[PDB]
C-alpha cells in the first residue's frame, strides 16, 4: 500500500498527503479549533483562544518566578501574566495595523474589522482566563 | 532588476547565450565581426545576476557586462 | 598591541616592579603568563561559587565581550548560500504548518547580503573586542590598586 | 507560438515532492513547461526526486524560470527533446509565452531580432562616475 | 562456480616515465602549468580516481593497490613503536616498578640546548614521557623481555615490505577484474569469518597460552627475568597445570562439551583486578572466544559457490512497507557499483566505533596499570574522540560526493533514497527547530546561571542547592547496572564497570576507578553535547540532501561536488556546494569534540582521579569542584582553563617546555587561520599584481604566473590551519597539565 | 563634596544604580564610596578636571548642566 | 603591421597592456577589431589570444 500521496491530488505543490497532514483525526482536530471552527464570529474565536492562553500564561510565572518563595507569589504571577497579555495584545494590534489596511471589513478574519474583533476577544479572554486560574490556584486545596 | 550591456568587442561566439540560465541573452545580426552576430539582452528583467555569461566570454575583459542593481522577486530568485 | 604595552608597562611601574616587565616582555610566554594570566585573577573572580563583589559586572561584561567577539566569527566565516537555503526551508515550514500559517509576513525573509554580512560580522568583532578589553583594563587596575 | 496553453495536457506521474510551488504561485507568478516525448521514461525533477514522463505531451508547473530552464537543459543534454515551451501563468489566468520566443532557440541567429543593450564602444571607454553625479543616471 | 578469481596479467608496465610527467592522471593538468594553480589542482586531484578514468575496474584496482600501500605505512608505524620500546625506552625499569617509573621511549639529540627535554622519567633514564600506552599494551601481552620487542619490530618491517610488494603486484602484474570486487557476499563471509573470528580465536589462543601465565606470575611478585619464556610455557602442561589446574584434563573437556571444567582460565568475574586496576585477562580471553565463535558463525550467512547462504539483493528487496513505497530496492546496485557510498557508510561506522572505544577504555581499563596512568587515559580518550569526529565528517562528505556523482534517478525511482530526497525540506526544518530548542535551553541555562550568580542571587540558579535538574534516567540506569551481578547477571561476581556505582579501586594510593556521580551540571553538559551533535548533523545532512539541487539553485548537480559559488546573483549564492557544507560542519565537529573532551577532563580530574590515604580519605586532583563550578560559563573559564593552564604556562625551563612552545605555536597557527577564513581572493590577487609589477621591473617574472589561492582552496587552507591550531593548543594544554599533576 | 576634601582616598562616583534585577548581596556589594546606595565608580576622570577648573560644590556642576542644556536647546 | 609582427598593446583595460605579442591574422573587412594577437602569458580566464584594433598596437619587430 501507499499512505503518502500527492497533496490534494496535485503532484507539484510543495506538500504531501501524509497520515499527519491529511488524516481524518487531524482534520477533526484542526477543523474544530476556534481559529478553524465553522460558524464562528472573529470575536468568539479570539475569546476562546484568549481564555486558554491566559490560563496558560499565568501558569509559569507563579511557580518559577523570582518571588516564588514569597507569600505574594500568586499575585506577582497574576500581574506578570497581565503584563505579558498586554504585550501580546499590543503585538496583535500592530500586526493588524501593518497587515490589514484599506480592507472591506466583515466577518472574515483577514480584514480590519475582523482582526479588531479578534484582538478585542483575545484581550478580554486572556485577562479573564488569567483571573480564573488565579481563583482556582488560590483555592487549590478544594480539589 | 539588473542591467546587462554588450560592448562592441563581441566576436559572436555565442557562449554567453548558452551559459545563461534565465533566457536573458540572444543573438542578433551584426556586421562588426567575422561571425556576423552580436549578443543582445532584451529580457534584462529576468536577469538574476549570477554572471555565468561573464565567465563564458573569451574576449580580454569580457564584452557582456552585468551590473547589479535593483532587487525584485525575479532577480532574487525567490520561489516563495 | 599599543594598549597591552602601555598597560603592562604602567602596571609594573606603578607597583614598583619594573624588573618584571624588563625580564618578561622579551618573549611571548612572558606576556601570556605575567600580564594576561596574572592580571585576570581579580577580574574573573568578580563572582564565583562563594559569592560576588563589585567586579562581578566587569566579569559579566568580560564574558559578554568574549561572546560577541565569538559570534562575529559566524558572519565572518559562513557565507550566504548556506543560510539562504536554510531560510527557504524555514519559509516552507511556516507556510505549511496549520494554525501558524494564518500569520503572514509582509516582507519575504531572505538571508543577509554579502556586504551586509561582512559589516555585521565586523561590527560584532569590534564590539566584542572593545567589551572584552575595557573590563580587563579597568578591573585589573582596580583589583590591584597599583 | 502565441499566448495560449492547454490546461488539460497530462502531467508526468510524480509521487509528490516537498519542493513544489508555495503560496506565492497562486498569488504572484507561476511558470509551466510543455514538451513532446517519444517514449515513457524517467527524468529527474528540478525540485528533487524522480518522475516518469508520459509518452506524448507533458505539462509541468514550476515556481521560477530557472527551474523551467534547468529542466529544459536536462531535456536537451540528455535524451533529445528540443520542442519544449516555457510559459508564465498569472493569477488572473493570463499566460505569457517566454522560451523559444521567435520560434527558434536564442543561440541560433534569427533575422528580425533587434539588439537591446548594445554599446558602440569598448568597455574601457565608459564615463567617469564624477560626470554623472547629482543626475540620477549611470555610466553603463 | 559463480564466485571465482578472474585476473588480468601485466596490465600496467612498471616504469619511471610518468614519475617525470606530473599531472599525467588527468586530461587538463597533463598539458603543463601556465599559472600557479596547476600545482594545487595537481595536489587536489591526485586521489580522485573517479575523475581520472571512467572505468570502474581501473578505479577498483587503484583503490586496492592504495590500500596495500596504506597497510604498509601502518605496519611501519607499528614497527616504530616496537623498535623504540626495544632500543630507546626504559621498559625493563618500568616492568620492575610500574607505579613510580614514568614510561618514556623517545630520546632527543643534544645540539641546540634541547637536551633539557630529556627529563628524569625514572629508572636511570632520560627521555620524553610517553602517553601512548604501548608499555601497558606490551605488558598485557607478556613481552617482559627487550628481545621480543626488537623481533616484533623486525617482523613489522618484513610485513611492511610484503604489503609494498603486494601493492605493486596487484596493480602491475595481477590486477583483478571488476567481477572479482563485486563478490560482496564472498567478501563479507571471508571478512566476518577469516578476519574477525580467526583473529579473535588466534588472539584468545595467544592470551590463554602466554599472557595469562606471564601476567599471573607478574602479579604474584615474580621478577620478569625469572619468569619462564613463552615458548617454555606453550608446550608445558605441567607448568600451566601448576598455574591453572585445568590443563591436566587437556583438550578432552572441549570436545566432550564439558566446558565448565575450563572455568579456571575462562571466567566471567567482571570488575577490575585489584593488583593492576585493570580487567581480568581471563575475562578478556573468554570474551575473545565468545567473539570468535560469534563471528565465525556470522560468516556463514551469505551465498557463495554452494547452494546454501543468503543473497543480499533478496534481503533488501523484501523489506518494504506502506509509508516507504519500494523500500530498499536498488540499494544493492548502489552499494555494488559505487565506492563513495561504501565510504559514506564505513567512515560513519568507523568514527562511531572510535568514539565507542573512547567511552569504553576509560571506564573499563583493559591494560595493567593503565588506570593509574592518568596521561595515558586522557590522551587515549581525546585521541579517539578526534579520530571519530573526523571520520564521521568524512562519511557525510562522501555521501555528498555519491549524491552528486553516482546518483541515478532511473535506478532509484520511488525507493528510500527517492523518498528521502522528495521531503528534504521537512527533515531540515524539523532538525533546525530541534537545534534551536536544544541550543536555547542548554546554553541559556548556563547564561541564566551566569546572570543569577553575577546579580548575587545563587538561590535562583539551576543548581543542586536551587532549582534542580536531576538526570533521573541516567541515575536509574546506573542503579540498574549496580544491581546486575546476581539478579540480571547471575553468574557474575562484580559489576561491568565501577562508573555505574560500587567500590573504589585503588592501586598503590592512586585511584584506578571509582563511581561517577551525576548531578545537574552533568545534565547540563550532556544536553550541550546533544545540541552540538545535532547542529553538526544538521549541517552535514543539509549538505548531503541539497547536494544535487535546491530552491535557490535548481541545477546544483551540474556545477559539481565542489565549486565556490554561482555568482553574486539571487542576492548571493556563497558557499552553496556540499563541499562548503562539509567545511562548515567540520568547525561544529571541532566544537563538539572540544566540549566533550573538556567535560571528560574536568569531571575525571574532579570526581575520579586522586589519591587515597588511611581510613579511605579520598583527595581528588581539583577538589571536587565540578559540581558547583560547571554550572556557569565563568566557572568553566576560571576553574578549568585559567586554573589548569598554570602547568602549561610555567613549563619553561623544565622538561615540559616543548608543551609551552607548542601551546604558543598552536595559538599562532589558529590565529593565522582567520587570515584565510575572513578574507577573499580578489584583494590577494590585486596585491599579487602589485608585487608582480616590481618583479617585472627587475626582470623577475616567473613563467608560471603567480595567482592567489582559489576560493575553495582558501577555505580549505583556513579550515586546516584552524583545526591544526585548535587541536595543537588542546593537545599541549592537556599533556602539560596531566603530566605535571 | 566628599571627593574634594580627600581626592586620593575617596572613589569618584559616576551615578546611582537602579536595577530591579539585583539581589541583596549585589545591593550591598555595589554600595561603596561615602553614599549608602548602589553606585558606579567613575573611571573617566571628570572629577579631577572639574576640580582643577574651579568647581568646588554641586551647585556649580548643576549650573553648568543648565548652561549646557540651554546651549543644546 | 603584418602577420608575424611583434606588437605592443596600448589598450588600457587589456590584461596585456604594454606587453608584447605576436600578430596572427589581420582580417580585411568591416571588423572593428581585425588584428588577432597571440600572447605567451594567459590572462585570468586563461585565454591566450585577443582581437585588437590597428590603433591599439604600437609595433616592436617586423616579420
Ligand atoms: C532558554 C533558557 C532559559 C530558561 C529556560 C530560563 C528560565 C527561567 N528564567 Mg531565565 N534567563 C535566560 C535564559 C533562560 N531562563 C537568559 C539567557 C538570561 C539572561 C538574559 C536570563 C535572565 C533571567 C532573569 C533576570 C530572571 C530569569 C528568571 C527565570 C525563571 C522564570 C522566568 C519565567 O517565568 O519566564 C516566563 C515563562 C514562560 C512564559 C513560559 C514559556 C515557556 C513555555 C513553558 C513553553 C511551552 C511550549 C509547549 C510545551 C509546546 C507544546 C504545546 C503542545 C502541547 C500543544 C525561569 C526558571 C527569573 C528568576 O528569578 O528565576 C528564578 C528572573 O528574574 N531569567
Ligand atoms: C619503484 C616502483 C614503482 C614504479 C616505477 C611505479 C610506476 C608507476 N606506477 Mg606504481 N606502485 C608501486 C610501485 C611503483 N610504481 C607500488 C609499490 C604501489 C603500491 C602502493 C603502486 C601503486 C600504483 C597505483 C595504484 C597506480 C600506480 C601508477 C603508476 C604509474 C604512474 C605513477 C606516478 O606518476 O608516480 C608518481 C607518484 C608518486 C611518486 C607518489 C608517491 C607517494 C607515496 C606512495 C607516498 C609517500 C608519502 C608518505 C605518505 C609519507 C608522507 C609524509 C607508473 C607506471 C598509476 C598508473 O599507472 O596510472 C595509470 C596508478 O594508478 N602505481
Ligand atoms: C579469510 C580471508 C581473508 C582475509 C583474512 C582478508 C583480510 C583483509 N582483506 Mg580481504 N578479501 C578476501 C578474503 C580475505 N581478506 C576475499 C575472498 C576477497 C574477494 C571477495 C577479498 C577482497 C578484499 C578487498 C577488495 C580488500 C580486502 C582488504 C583486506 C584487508 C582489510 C584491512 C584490515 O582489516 O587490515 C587488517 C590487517 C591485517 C590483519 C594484517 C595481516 C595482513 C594479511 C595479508 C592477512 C592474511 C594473513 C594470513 C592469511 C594469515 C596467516 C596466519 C599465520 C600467521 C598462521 C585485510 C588484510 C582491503 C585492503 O586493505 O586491501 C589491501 C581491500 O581493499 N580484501
Ligand atoms: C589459535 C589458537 C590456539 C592454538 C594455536 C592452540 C595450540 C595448542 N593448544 Mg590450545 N586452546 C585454544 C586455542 C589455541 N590452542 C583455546 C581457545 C582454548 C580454550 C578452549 C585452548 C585450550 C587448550 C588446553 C586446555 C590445552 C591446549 C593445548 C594446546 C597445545 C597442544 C594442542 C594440540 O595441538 O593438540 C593436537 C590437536 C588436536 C588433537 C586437534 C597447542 C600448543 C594443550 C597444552 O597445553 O599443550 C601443552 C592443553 O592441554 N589448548
Ligand atoms: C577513509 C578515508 C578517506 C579516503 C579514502 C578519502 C578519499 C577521498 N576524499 Mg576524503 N575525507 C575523509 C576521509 C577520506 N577521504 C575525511 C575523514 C574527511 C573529513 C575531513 C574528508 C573530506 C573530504 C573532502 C571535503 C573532499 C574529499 C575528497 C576525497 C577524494 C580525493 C582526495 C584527494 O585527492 O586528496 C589528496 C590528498 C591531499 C591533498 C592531502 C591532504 C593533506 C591534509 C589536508 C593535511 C594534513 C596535515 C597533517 C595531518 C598534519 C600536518 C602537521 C604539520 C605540522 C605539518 C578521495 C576519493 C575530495 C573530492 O573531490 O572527492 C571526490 C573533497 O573535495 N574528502
Ligand atoms: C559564540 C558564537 C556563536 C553562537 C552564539 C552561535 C549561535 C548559533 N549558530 Mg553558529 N557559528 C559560529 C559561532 C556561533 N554560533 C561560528 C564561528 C561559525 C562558523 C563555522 C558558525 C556556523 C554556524 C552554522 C553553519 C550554523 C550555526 C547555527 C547556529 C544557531 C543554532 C541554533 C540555536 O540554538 O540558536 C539559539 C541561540 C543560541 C544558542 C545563542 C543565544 C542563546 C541565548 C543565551 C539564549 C536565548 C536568547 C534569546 C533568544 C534572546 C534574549 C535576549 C534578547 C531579548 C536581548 C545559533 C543562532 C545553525 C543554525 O542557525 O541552524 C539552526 C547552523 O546551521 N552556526
Ligand atoms: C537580565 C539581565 C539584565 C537586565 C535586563 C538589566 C537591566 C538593567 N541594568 Mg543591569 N546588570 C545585570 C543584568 C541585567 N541588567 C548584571 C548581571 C549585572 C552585573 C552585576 C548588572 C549590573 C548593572 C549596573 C552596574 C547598572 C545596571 C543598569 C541597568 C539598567 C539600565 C537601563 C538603561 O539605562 O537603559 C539604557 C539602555 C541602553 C543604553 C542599552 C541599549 C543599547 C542599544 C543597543 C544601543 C542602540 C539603540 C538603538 C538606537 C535602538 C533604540 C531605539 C530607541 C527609540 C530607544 C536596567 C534596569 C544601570 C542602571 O542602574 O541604570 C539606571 C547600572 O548602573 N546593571
Ligand atoms: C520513529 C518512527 C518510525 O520508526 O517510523 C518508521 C516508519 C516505517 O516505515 P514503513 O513501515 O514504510 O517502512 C518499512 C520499511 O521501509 C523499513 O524497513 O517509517 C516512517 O514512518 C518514517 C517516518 C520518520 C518520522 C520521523 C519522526
Ligand atoms: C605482533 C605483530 C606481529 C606478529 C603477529 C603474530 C605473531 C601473529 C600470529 C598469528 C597466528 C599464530 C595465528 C594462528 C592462527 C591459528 C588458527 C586460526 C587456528 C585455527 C584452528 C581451527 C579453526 C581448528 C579447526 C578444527 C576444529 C576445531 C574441528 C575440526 C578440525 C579442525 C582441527 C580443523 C607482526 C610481526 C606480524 C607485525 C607486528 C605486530
Ligand atoms: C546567521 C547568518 C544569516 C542569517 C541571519 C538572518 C536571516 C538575520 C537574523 C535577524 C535576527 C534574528 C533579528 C531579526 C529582526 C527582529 C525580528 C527585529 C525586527 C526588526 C524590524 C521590525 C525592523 C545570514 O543571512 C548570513 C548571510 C551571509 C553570511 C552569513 C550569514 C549568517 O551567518
Ligand atoms: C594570504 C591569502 C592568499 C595568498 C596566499 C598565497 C599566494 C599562498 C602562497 C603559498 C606559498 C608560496 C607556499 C609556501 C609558503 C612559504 C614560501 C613558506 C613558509 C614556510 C614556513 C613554515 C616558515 C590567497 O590566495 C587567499 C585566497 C582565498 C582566501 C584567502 C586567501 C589568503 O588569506
Ligand atoms: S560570450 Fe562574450 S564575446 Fe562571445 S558572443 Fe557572448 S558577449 Fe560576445
Ligand atoms: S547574469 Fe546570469 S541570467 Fe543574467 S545574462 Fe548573465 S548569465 Fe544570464
Amino acid at each position: 500500500s501507499e499512505f503518502v500521496k500527492p497533496y490534494n491530488n496535485d503532484p507539484f505543490v510543495g506538500n504531501l498527503s501524509t497520515p499527519v497532514t491529511t488524516s481524518t483525526a487531524t482534520k477533526l482536530y484542526l477543523g474544530n479549533l476556534p481559529i478553524y471552527r465553522k460558524g464562528l464570529s472573529p470575536l468568539l474565536r479570539g475569546l476562546e483562544i484568549g481564555m486558554a492562553h491566559g490560563y496558560f500564561l499565568i501558569g509559569p510565572f507563579y511557580i518559577l518566578g523570582p518571588l516564588r518563595n514569597s507569600p505574594n507569589a500568586l499575585l506577582v504571577g497574576l500581574f506578570s501574566a497581565f503584563g505579558l497579555i498586554l504585550i501580546l495584545t499590543l503585538g496583535l494590534t500592530i500586526y493588524g495595523l501593518a497587515s490589514f489596511q484599506g480592507t472591506e471589513g466583515g466577518e472574515n478574519l483577514e480584514s480590519a474589522k475582523g482582526w479588531r474583533n479578534f484582538t478585542s476577544g483575545f484581550s478580554i479572554g486572556a485577562f479573564g482566563g488569567a483571573s480564573v486560574a488565579y481563583v482556582l490556584l488560590d483555592n487549590i486545596s478544594f480539589f | 532588476s539588473h542591467s546587462v550591456r554588450v560592448y562592441d568587442t563581441c566576436i559572436g561566439c555565442t557562449q554567453c547565450v548558452r551559459a545563461c540560465p534565465c533566457d536573458v541573452l540572444e543573438m542578433v545580426p551584426w556586421d562588426g565581426c567575422k561571425a556576423g552576430q552580436i549578443a543582445s539582452a532584451p529580457r534584462a528583467e529576468d536577469c538574476i545576476g549570477c554572471k555565468r555569461c561573464e565567465t563564458a566570454c573569451p574576449t580580454d575583459f569580457l564584452s557582456v557586462r552585468v551590473y547589479l542593481g535593483s532587487e525584485t522577486t525575479r532577480s532574487l530568485g525567490l520561489t516563495y | 598591541w599599543v594598549t597591552f604595552y602601555w598597560h603592562w608597562k604602567h602596571l609594573t611601574v606603578w607597583g614598583g616592579n619594573a624588573a618584571a616587565f624588563n625580564e618578561s616582555s622579551t618573549y611571548i610566554m612572558g606576556w601570556l603568563r605575567d600580564y594576561l594570566w596574572l592580571n585576570s585573577s581579580p577580574l574573573i573572580n568578580g563572582y564565583n561559587a562563594f559569592g560576588m563583589n563589585a567586579q562581578a559586572v566587569w566579569a559579566w561584561m568580560f564574558l559578554f565581550g568574549h561572546l560577541i567577539w565569538a559570534t562575529g566569527f559566524m558572519f565572518l566565516i559562513s557565507w550566504r548560500g548556506y543560510w539562504q537555503e536554510l531560510i527557504e526551508t524555514l519559509v516552507w515550514a511556516h507556510e505549511r504548518t496549520p494554525i501558524a500559517n494564518l500569520v503572514k509576513w509582509r516582507d519575504k525573509p531572505v538571508a543577509l547580503s554579502i556586504v551586509q554580512a561582512r559589516l555585521v560580522g565586523l561590527a560584532h568583532f569590534t564590539v566584542g573586542f572593545i567589551f572584552t578589553f575595557a573590563p580587563f583594563v579597568i578591573a585589573s587596575t582596580t583589583g590591584k590598586f597599583a | 507560438t502565441s499566448d495560449v496553453l492547454n490546461l488539460q495536457i497530462p502531467t508526468p506521474t510524480f509521487g509528490g515532492s516537498t519542493g513544489g510551488w508555495l503560496r506565492a504561485a497562486e498569488i504572484e507568478e507561476k511558470y509551466a513547461i510543455t514538451w513532446t516525448s517519444k517514449k515513457e521514461q524517467i527524468f529527474e525533477m528540478p525540485t528533487s526526486g524522480a518522475a516518469i514522463m508520459q509518452k506524448g505531451e507533458n505539462l509541468l508547473y514550476l515556481a521560477k524560470k530557472e527551474q523551467c530552464l534547468a529542466l529544459s537543459t536536462q531535456l536537451r543534454t540528455l535524451f533529445k527533446i528540443s520542442d519544449y515551451k516555457i510559459y508564465r501563468i498569472f493569477p488572473n489566468s493570463e499566460v505569457q509565452y517566454l522560451h523559444p520566443k521567435d520560434g527558434v532557440f536564442p543561440e541560433k541567429l534569427n533575422e528580425g531580432r533587434i539588439g537591446v543593450g548594445n554599446v558602440g564602444y569598448s568597455i574601457g571607454k565608459n564615463p567617469n562616475p564624477v560626470n554623472v553625479k547629482f543626475t540620477g543616471k549611470n555610466t553603463f | 562456480s559463480k564466485v571465482r578469481v578472474i585476473v588480468d596479467k601485466d596490465p600496467v608496465a612498471t616504469s619511471f616515465e610518468k614519475w617525470a610527467q606530473p599531472g599525467h592522471f588527468s586530461r587538463t593538468l597533463a598539458k603543463g602549468p601556465k599559472t600557479t594553480t596547476w600545482i594545487w589542482n595537481l595536489h587536489a586531484d591526485a586521489h580522485d580516481f573517479d575523475s581520472q578514468t571512467s572505468s570502474l575496474e581501473d578505479i577498483s584496482r587503484k583503490i586496492f593497490s592504495a590500500h596495500f600501500g596504506q597497510l604498509a605505512i601502518i605496519f611501519l608505524w607499528v614497527s616504530q613503536a616496537y623498535f623504540h620500546g626495544a632500543r630507546f625506552s626504559n621498559y625493563s625499569a618500568w616492568l620492575l616498578n610500574p607505579t613510580s617509573i614514568k614510561p618514556s621511549a623517545q630520546v632527543v639529540w643534544p645540539v641546540v640546548g634541547q637536551e633539557i627535554l630529556n627529563g628524569d622519567v625514572g629508572g636511570g633514564f632520560s627521555g620524553v614521557q610517553i602517553t601512548s600506552g604501548v608499555f601497558q599494551m606490551w605488558r598485557a601481552s607478556g613481552i617482559t623481555n627487550e628481545t621480543e620487542l626488537y623481533w616484533t619490530a623486525m617482523g613489522g618491517l618484513m610485513m611492511s615490505a610484503l604489503m609494498v610488494f603486494a601493492g605493486w603486484f596487484h596493480y602491475h602484474k595481477a590486477a583483478p577484474k571488476l567481477e572479482w570486487f563485486q563478490n560482496v557476499e564472498s567478501m563479507m563471509n571471508h571478512h566476518l569469518a577469516g578476519l574477525l573470528g580467526l583473529g579473535c580465536l588466534s588472539w584468545s589462543g595467544h592470551q590463554i597460552h602466554i599472557s595469562l601465565p606471564i601476567n599471573k606470575l607478574l602479579d604474584a611478585g615474580v621478577a620478569p627475568q625469572e619468569i619462564p619464556l613463552p615458548h617454555e610455557l606453550l608446550f608445558n602442561q605441567d607448568l600451566m597445570a601448576q598455574l591453572y589446574p585445568s590443563f591436566k584434563k587437556g583438550l578432552l573437556p572441549f570436545f566432550t562439551l564439558n566446558w565448565g571444567e575450563y572455568s579456571d582460565f575462562l571466567t566471567f568475574k567482571g570488575g577490575l583486578n585489584p593488583i593492576t586496576g585493570s580487567l581480568w585477562l581471563s575475562d578478556t580471553a573468554h570474551h575473545h572466544l565468545a567473539l570468535a565463535v560469534l563471528f565465525i558463525f556470522a560468516g556463514h550467512m551469505y551465498r557463495t559457490n554452494w547452494g546454501i547462504g543468503h543473497s543480499m539483493k533478496e534481503i533488501l528487496e523484501a523489506h518494504k512497507g506502506p509509508l516507504t513505497g519500494e523500500g530498499h530496492k536498488g540499494l544493492y546496485e548502489i552499494l555494488t557499483t559505487s565506492w563513495h557510498a561504501q565510504l559514506a557508510i564505513n567512515l560513519a561506522m568507523m568514527g562511531s566505533l572510535s568514539i565507542i572505544v573512547a567511552h569504553h577504555m576509560y571506564a573499563m581499563p583493559p591494560y595493567p596499570y593503565i588506570a593509574v596512568d592518568y596521561p595515558t587515559q586522557l590522551s587515549l580518550f581525546t585521541h579517539h574522540m578526534w579520530i571519530g569526529g573526523f571520520c564521521v565528517c568524512g562519511a557525510a562528505a562522501h555521501g555528498a560526493i555519491f549524491m552528486v556523482r553516482d546518483y541515478s534517478p532511473v535506478q532509484s525511482y520511488n525507493n528510500l533514497l527517492d523518498r528521502v530526497l522528495r521531503h528534504r525540506d521537512a527533515i531540515i526544518s524539523h532538525l533546525n527547530w530541534v537545534c534551536i530548542f536544544l541550543g536555547t535551553h542548554s546554553f541559556g541555562l548556563y547564561i541564566h546561571n551566569d546572570t543569577m550568580r553575577a546579580l548575587g542571587r545563587p538561590q535562583d540558579m539551576f543548581s543542586d542547592k536551587a532549582i534542580q535538574l536531576q538526570p533521573i534516567f541516567a541515575k536509574w540506569v546506573q542503579s540498574l547496572h549496580t544491581l546486575a551481578p546476581g539478579n540480571t547477571a547471575p553468574n557474575s561476581l562484580a559489576t561491568a564497570s565501577y562508573a555505574f556505582g560500587g567500590d573504589v579501586v585503588a592501586v598503590n594510593g592512586k585511584i584506578a576507578m571509582m563511581p561517577i556521580q551525576l548531578g545537574t551540571a552533568d545534565f547540563l553538559v550532556h544536553h550541550i553535547h546533544a545540541f552540538t551533535i545535532h547542529v553538526t548533523v544538521l549541517i552535514l545532512l543539509k549538505g548531503v540532501l541539497f547536494a544535487r539541487s535546491s530552491r535557490l539553485i535548481p541545477d546544483k548537480a551540474n556545477l559539481g561536488f565542489r565549486f565556490p559559488c554561482d555568482g553574486p546573483g539571487r542576492g548571493g549564492t556563497c558557499q552553496v556546494s556540499a563541499w562548503d557544507h562539509i567545511f562548515l560542519g567540520l568547525f561544529w565537529m571541532y566544537n563538539c569534540i572540544s566540549v566533550v573532551i573538556f567535560h571528560f577532563s574536568w569531571k575525571m580530574q574532579s570526581d575520579v582521579w586522586g589519591t587515597i590515604s588511611e581510613k579511605g580519605k579520598i583527595t581528588h586532583i581539583t577538589g571536587g569542584n565540578f559540581a558547583n563550578s560547571a554550572l556557569t560559563i565563568n566557572g568553566w573559564l576560571r576553574d578549568f582553563l585559567w586554573s589548569q593552564a598554570s602547568q602549561v604556562i610555567q613549563s619553561y625551563g623544565s622538561a615540559l617546555s616543548a608543551y609551552g612552545i607548542i601551546f604558543l605555536g598552536a595559538h599562532f597557527i589558529w590565529a593565522f587561520s582567520l587570515m584565510f577564513l575572513f578574507s577573499g581572493r580578489g584583494y590577494w590577487q590585486e596585491l599579487i599584481e602589485s608585487v608582480v609589477w616590481a618583479h617585472n621591473k627587475l626582470k623577475l617574472a616567473p613563467a608560471i604566473q603567480p595567482r592567489a589561492l582559489s576560493i575553495t582552496q582558501g577555505r580549505a587552507v583556513g579550515l586546516a590551519h584552524y583545526l591544526l591550531g585548535g587541536i595543537g593548543t588542546t593537545w599541549s594544554f592537556f599533556l602539560a597539565r596531566i603530566i605535571s599533576v | 563634596q566628599q571627593w574634594v576634601l580627600n581626592p586620593l582616598k575617596v572613589k569618584p562616583i559616576a551615578h546611582a544604580i537602579w536595577d530591579p534585577h539585583f539581589g541583596q548581596s549585589a545591593i550591598k556589594a555595589f554600595t561603596r564610596g561615602g553614599v549608602s546606595y548602589p553606585v558606579n565608580i567613575a573611571t573617566s576622570g571628570v572629577y579631577h578636571w572639574w576640580y582643577t577648573v574651579g568647581m568646588r560644590t554641586n551647585e556649580d556642576l548643576y549650573f553648568g548642566a543648565l548652561g549646557l542644556l540651554v546651549l543644546s536647546t | 603591421i603584418e602577420r608575424g609582427s611583434k606588437v605592443r598593446v596600448l589598450r588600457p583595460e587589456s590584461y596585456w597592456f604594454q606587453e608584447c605579442g605576436s600578430v596572427a591574422t589581420i582580417a580585411k573587412g568591416g571588423d572593428r577589431y581585425p588584428v588577432v594577437v597571440r600572447f605567451e602569458k594567459v590572462n585570468y580566464p586563461g585565454v591566450a589570444p585577443n582581437n585588437f584594433a590597428l590603433d591599439e598596437l604600437g609595433e616592436v619587430e617586423a616579420p
